[PDB]
């Protein structure tokens, strides 16, 4: 199989601006590759066909570039509508292998996450298991990181991230850092805290409990 | 211009047949052959090419990867294929799109430069283990500690239930602003789980009152919950 | 300031509205497919996406076109072989009164005659049996055709079964289809094709049924030049077709007299066994499901609260006064009075069973003048047809009336190719046009 | 491209198409104009067919435009003839509809097309004769 | 056999080339060996199998020419 690698995996610009992305392929495979466009919750639609094509109704501002192995997608002026994930497909032999996924988001200040933690309640203690919630609010860029202190001690597993999309109104992000244990394990153990460092952050900010 | 719609049971219990339906309604009916694929979406990952099929022609060709589990079948009178996949695993959870690829030409050998290439609206096929249920709520109160700060900060654990979805609001919908709930996440116990949060005057606390109202259709389960701080 | 120029596009897509002549395409019969041009496997057809055309059955080239080309057939085919001038006689007949049935009481006339020999100068004294619709009175009795005009005998050999027919345009013609379904025969058609030329049209004859045709997609459809006008035939096509089982059953034992030098003229003998009428069957259920989607859709047309009833033919000629066919070449005309005869008002294996009359003497068109005589066919004969449409007329009544009767109807087939030919037009190309361009050679 | 199909354009295919559009599809309409009592009416089908498509091919050689599918011409565009704008017909009118606009100007701008065709062949011939 | 001509741009020429490149499958003989000792009759016998696909690479050569110029003479 024929491996596509496509880089940046994540970027940011604004509207207007120059945006480029590689695709390499394994080996050669001539003009064929086709440039691809995603949109949040929508079917796939066709940006460029053949590296150098642009299809009907896709506005001029597009355009392809590159050939033999190292392919080039180009965005000459950024707009709102263009924020959507952009992939490479191949089709010179089988199987049609696709690219990684190219994640475009607008661009804006950076802001720093309101953080907080919700010790369980004693009807959660009863049930058996225990989920206590770290929560980032309203953060900008999305690179944040949460780490998980039992004790003073930094350990790892048994915390789920979940993330919102990115806001339509303030263009901030919100997550959930959730730790679950068993009530055993959960008693087992005194003070619970969540770490957060981010951009927006000069220091950590440690949110912490003791049961 | 063709479109393509795509079918299928939405939940497939593990180590059973998975179908997936899509139909096509267009040819301009000069005598044409497209090419029908499948490909899915892991949650987090990119696309994948499962396989497809001429339009015309039994020429079938799979993944390798895939290639023991997957077959491919199309019904060209009613305008229509079929996947089914065997040996289904909680990995291949995944939207599933139905795509038609074709190229132009002004007659047999004088192409003319374009193509098509459509795709599906896609469906959601999650590969679960477990019975419906509903979700216990619980209060995520804000610490008594933190009436120092502005801004307090409250929510709602809605955990342990299956299937998908469950719908949040607060106040019976009258408060909307900063609420934010977060996508369901499956637990190990093979049910979901979720929190619903919002950010509040903290000078509210004590004349505000709030309720979080979970709402979850599979097992008819209405919970309304009030989340107050907790004095000492 | 502008410089605007004329340029020439060739190719141009736009056609027109145009009359020429549709050669034959297909895969001894009467309709010549040995001079037919083979027909593609693989039919072309193209959607015309983004096309509106108006279309109207009523007034289209190609169903007289197929009405003449089929005239002209029927002409070619009758030529080359006897033409029964001496049969015309003082024919001497008895009533055939041994082995028959009450219903076929008189129906045959063993009618004995003398017949020119060979040779110039002899006679010979021979018998036949006639159907009573072929004999009149002057015991004695003469061909219904004589005061009329000879009679041309069918040729043995030549088979009447139809063969489908493809009608295709010459090059720089296209036809138009219309696919659109609940179409209703005269208007705009937002659905459109173009086509080389159109599928298989058998052309059956037939009054008060249409037989072998094509069936309807969606429903029942009513087609009507002008509905509200009681003296407009109104078609209809069915969705579902009906299986209909005609049978005549007499062992017809056929014999040559020679009545010249290299002329043999076909005569029925004598029947083996016993002589019972001809008839066809019907399923009641199934043309009680088909009598109510045709009145569900005749409702449409004339208020939903009236009632609608099925009657006999008014009157007039056997052909339209009764249901007139060719089977296997025998020519049944049936009595479609078990049919036609019911009332509808908004609110097993038995079957109906319609007897038929064979008859000889043939005036197959509308024309005085020219009448072919059928040989007969050896042994018991057996066919099933598909009903698959319906010719109908409605009684003058008046607005006041709040009834309206449908009878059956016929006799011209030109309602019979317009049937088959109503969702095809036939159009010119016109690939010249000029248009303005800034361009400047 | 592995994995595509062929979607060959028909016949007519873009008469419901802009002119615009219509006028990239000229070869599929042009490539194929030429090609007892049924074989006599045969004969007459293939001779109609032969002679209007010689018909058209000296209607296009008379103007100089012999062997093309668009040719541009030196004779120009009359305002009464359509005030309409060049974006308005090329965008938002049909061949089609074009054809019933100017049905009753075909023939003089045939007549001033062939016209300037003989003034170009006799500049053509005074140019050689230096 | 006009229109055949036409479709490869040689209407009116006796003599036409073509940007068609000749495969050695279709022949190996050199210009000597095919213009000086041999007749058309024979040469049509030995091409006749590849007579088709010859044909058809004309026709869409001159198709793609057609195309080129059209899209030149655009700007
Ligand atoms: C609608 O379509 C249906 C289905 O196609 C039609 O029903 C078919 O009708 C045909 C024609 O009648 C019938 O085929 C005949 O069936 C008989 C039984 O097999 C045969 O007797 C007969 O063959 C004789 O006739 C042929 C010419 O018609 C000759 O080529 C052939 O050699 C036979 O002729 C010999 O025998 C006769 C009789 O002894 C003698 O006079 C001759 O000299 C010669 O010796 C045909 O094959 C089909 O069987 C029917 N099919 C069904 C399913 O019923 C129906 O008629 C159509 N309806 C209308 C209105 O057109
Ligand atoms: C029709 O009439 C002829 C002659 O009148 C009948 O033929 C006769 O048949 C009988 C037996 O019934 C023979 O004895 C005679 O010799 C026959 N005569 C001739 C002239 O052939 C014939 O049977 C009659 N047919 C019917 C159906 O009544
Ligand atoms: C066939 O012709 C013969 C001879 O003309 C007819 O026999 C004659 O019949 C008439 C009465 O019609 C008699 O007056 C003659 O005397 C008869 N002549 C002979 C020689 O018999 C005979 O009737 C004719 N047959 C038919 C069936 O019409
Ligand atoms: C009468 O109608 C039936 C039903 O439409 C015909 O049966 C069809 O025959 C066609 C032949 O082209 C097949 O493609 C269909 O599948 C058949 N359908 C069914 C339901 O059997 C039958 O052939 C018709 N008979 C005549 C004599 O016209
Ligand atoms: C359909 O026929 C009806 C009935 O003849 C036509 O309407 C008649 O038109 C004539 C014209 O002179 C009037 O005298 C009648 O009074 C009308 N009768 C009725 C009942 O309306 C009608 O015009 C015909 N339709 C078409 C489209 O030609
Ligand atoms: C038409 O239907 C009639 C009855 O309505 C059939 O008559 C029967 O024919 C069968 C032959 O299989 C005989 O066994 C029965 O005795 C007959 N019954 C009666 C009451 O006559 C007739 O055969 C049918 N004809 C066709 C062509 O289907
Ligand atoms: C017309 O004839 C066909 C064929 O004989 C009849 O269909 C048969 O019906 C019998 C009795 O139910 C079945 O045993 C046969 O299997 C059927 N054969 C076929 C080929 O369908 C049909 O019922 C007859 N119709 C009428 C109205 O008499
Ligand atoms: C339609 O039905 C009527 C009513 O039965 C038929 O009229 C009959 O005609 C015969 C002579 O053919 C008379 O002896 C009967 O007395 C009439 N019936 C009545 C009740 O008076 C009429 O013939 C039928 N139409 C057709 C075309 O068969
Ligand atoms: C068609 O069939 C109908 C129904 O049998 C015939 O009407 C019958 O006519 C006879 C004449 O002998 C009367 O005895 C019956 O009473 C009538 N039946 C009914 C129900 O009224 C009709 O005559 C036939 N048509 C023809 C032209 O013979
Ligand atoms: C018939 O009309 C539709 C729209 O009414 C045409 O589709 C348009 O095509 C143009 C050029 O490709 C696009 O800019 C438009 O956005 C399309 N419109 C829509 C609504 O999608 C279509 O091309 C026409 N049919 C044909 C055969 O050309
Ligand atoms: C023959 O039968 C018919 C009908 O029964 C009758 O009218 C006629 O008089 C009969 N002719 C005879 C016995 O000559
Ligand atoms: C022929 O005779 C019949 C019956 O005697 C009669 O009705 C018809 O009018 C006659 N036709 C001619 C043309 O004499
Ligand atoms: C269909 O044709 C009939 C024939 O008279 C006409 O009256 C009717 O308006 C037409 N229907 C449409 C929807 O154009
Ligand atoms: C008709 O009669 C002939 C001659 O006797 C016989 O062979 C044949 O079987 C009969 N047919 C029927 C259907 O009775
Ligand atoms: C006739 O009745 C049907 C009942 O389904 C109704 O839908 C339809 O509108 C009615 N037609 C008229 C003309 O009133
Ligand atoms: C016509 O239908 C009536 C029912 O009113 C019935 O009495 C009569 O016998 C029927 N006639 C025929 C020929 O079916």
């Amino acid at each position: 199989d024929i491996q596509m690698t496509q880089s940046p995996s994540r970027l940011s610009a604004s509207v207007g601006d120059r945006v480029t992305v590689t695709c390499r392929a394994s080996q050669d495979i001539d003009k064929d590759l086709s440039w691809f466009q995603q949109k949040p919750g929508k079917a796939p639609t066709l940006l460029i066909f053949t590296a150098s094509s642009l299809q009907t109704g896709v506005p001029s501002r597009f355009s392809g570039s590159g050939s033999g192995t190292e392919f080039t997608l180009t965005i000459s002026s950024l707009q709102p509508e263009d924020f959507a994930t952009y992939f490479c497909q191949q089709d010179y032999s089988f199987p049609l292998t696709f690219g990684g996924g190219t994640k475009v988001d607008l661009k804006r200040t950076v802001a720093a996450p309101s953080v907080f933690i919700f010790p369980p309640s004693e009807d959660q203690v009863k049930s058996g298991t225990v989920s206590v919630v770290c929560l980032l609010n309203n953060f900008y860029p999305r690179e944040a990181s949460v780490k998980w202190k039992v004790d003073g001690a930094l350990k790892t597993g048994n915390s789920q991230e979940s993330v919102t999309e990115q806001d339509s109104k303030d263009n901030t992000y919100s997550l959930s850092s959730t730790l679950t244990l068993s009530s055993t394990e959960y008693q087992s153990h005194k003070v619970y805290a969540c770490e957060v460092t981010h951009q927006g952050l000069s220091s950590p900010v440690t949110k912490s409990f003791n049961r | 211009q063709v479109q393509l719609q795509v079918s299928g049971p939405g939940v497939v219990k593990a180590s059973e047949t998975l179908s997936l339906t899509c139909d096509v309604s267009s040819a301009s009916n000069t005598r044409d052959y497209f090419y029908w694929s499948w490909v899915r979406q892991s949650p987090g990952k990119g696309l994948e090419w499962i396989g497809g099929v001429y339009s015309n022609s039994d020429t079938s060709n799979k993944n390798p990867s895939l290639e023991s589990r997957v077959t491919i079948s199309k019904d060209t009178s009613k305008n229509r294929f079929f996947l089914r996949l065997n040996s289904v695993t909680a990995a291949d959870t995944a939207v599933y799109y139905c795509s038609s690829r074709a190229k132009i030409y002004f007659a047999v050998g004088y192409d003319s430069g374009g193509r098509i290439d459509v795709w599906g609206p896609g469906v959601l096929v999650t590969v679960a283990t477990a019975s419906t249920k509903g979700p216990s709520v619980f209060p995520l109160a804000p610490s008594s500690r933190s009436t120092s700060e502005s801004t307090a900060a409250l929510g709602c654990l809605v955990k342990d239930y299956f299937p998908e979805p469950v719908t949040v609001s607060w106040n019976s919908g009258s408060l909307t602003s900063g609420v934010h709930t977060f996508p369901a996440v499956l637990q190990s116990s093979g049910l979901y789980s979720l929190s619903s949060v919002v950010t509040v005057p903290s000078s509210s606390l004590g004349t505000q009152t709030y309720v979080c109202n979970v709402n979850h259709k599979p097992s008819n389960t209405k919970v309304d919950k009030r989340v107050e701080i907790k004095t000492c | 300031a502008e410089n605007l120029w004329v340029t020439v596009y060739y190719g141009v897509p736009v056609w027109k509205d145009a009359e020429t002549t549709l050669f034959c395409a297909s895969d001894h019969n009467v309709w010549a497919t040995h001079a037919c041009v083979p027909t593609d496997p693989n039919p072309q057809e193209i959607h015309l996406e983004n096309v509106t055309e108006e279309f109207n059955m009523w007034k289209n080239n190609m169903v007289e076109q197929m009405h003449t080309d089929i005239i002209s057939l029927w002409d070619q085919s009758l030529k080359p072989c006897v033409k029964l001038t001496p049969l015309c006689v003082t024919l001497q007949c008895t009533n055939v009164t041994n082995n028959i049935t009450d219903d076929m009481r008189g129906e045959l006339k063993n009618c004995s005659f003398n017949m020119t020999t060979e040779l110039r100068d002899k006679k010979q004294k021979v018998y036949s049996l006639f159907y009573r619709l072929d004999v009149v009175q002057i015991k004695e009795y003469r061909l219904i055709n004589c005061n009329t005009s000879a009679c041309t005998q069918a040729c043995p050999k030549v088979s009447f079964e139809p063969i489908p027919i493809h009608y295709c345009a010459p090059a720089g013609f296209a036809i138009l289809k219309c696919k659109d379904k609940k179409f209703n025969g005269t208007g705009p058609c937002p659905s459109v094709s173009t086509v080389q030329c159109t599928h298989g049209i058998k052309p059956v004859v037939s009054t008060q049924l249409l037989l072998n045709g094509s069936l309807a997609e969606e429903e029942v459809m009513i087609r009507s030049e002008n509905i509200t006008n009681n003296a407009k035939n109104i078609l209809v096509q069915f969705n579902t077709p009906v299986q209909i089982n005609c049978t005549r059953p007499n062992n017809n034992t056929r014999k040559s007299i020679r009545i010249g030098p290299g002329q043999a003229f076909y005569a029925t003998g004598d029947i083996i066994g016993d002589i019972r009428q001809a008839h066809c069957n019907v399923s009641k259920a199934t043309w009680n499901e088909t009598l109510g989607k045709v009145v569900k859709q005749l409702r449409k047309h004339f208020g939903n609260n009236t009632i609608i009833r099925f009657a006999n033919s008014s009157g007039g000629d056997l052909e339209v006064t009764t249901h007139s066919f060719n089977c296997g070449g025998e020519f049944f005309y049936c009595n479609t009075s078990g049919l036609f005869n019911s009332t509808w008002i908004s609110n097993s294996n038995d079957s109906i069973t319609l007897p038929c009359r064979i008859k000889q003497i043939i005036n197959m068109w509308q024309r005085i003048g020219q009448c072919m005589y059928a040989p007969p066919i050896q042994g018991v004969i057996r066919c099933v047809s598909n009903i698959t449409g319906l010719i109908l007329t409605r009684d003058g009544g008046s607005t006041n009336s709040t009834t309206e009767t449908f009878r059956p109807g016929g006799g011209d087939m030109r309602d019979n190719w317009r049937s088959e030919l109503y969702k095809y037009k036939v159009v010119k190309i016109e690939p010249l046009g000029v248009a303005p361009t800034r361009c400047k050679r | 491209a592995v994995g595509i199909g062929a979607v060959f354009l028909g016949f007519l295919g873009a008469a419901g198409s802009t002119m615009g559009a219509a006028s990239m599809t000229l070869t599929v309409q042009a490539r194929n104009l030429l090609s007892t009592v049924w074989g006599i009416k045969q004969l007459q089908a293939r001779v109609l067919a032969v002679e209007r498509y010689l018909r058209d091919q000296q209607l296009l050689g008379i103007w100089g435009c012999s062997g093309k599918l668009i040719c541009c011409t030196n004779v120009p565009w009359n305002s009464s003839w359509s005030n309409r704008n060049l974006s308005e017909i090329w965008d938002n009118m049909t061949w089609l509809q074009w054809d019933k606009e100017i049905s009753n100007y075909t023939q003089i701008i045939y007549g001033l097309l062939e016209e300037s065709q003989n003034q170009q062949e006799k500049n053509e011939q005074d140019l050689l004769a230096l």
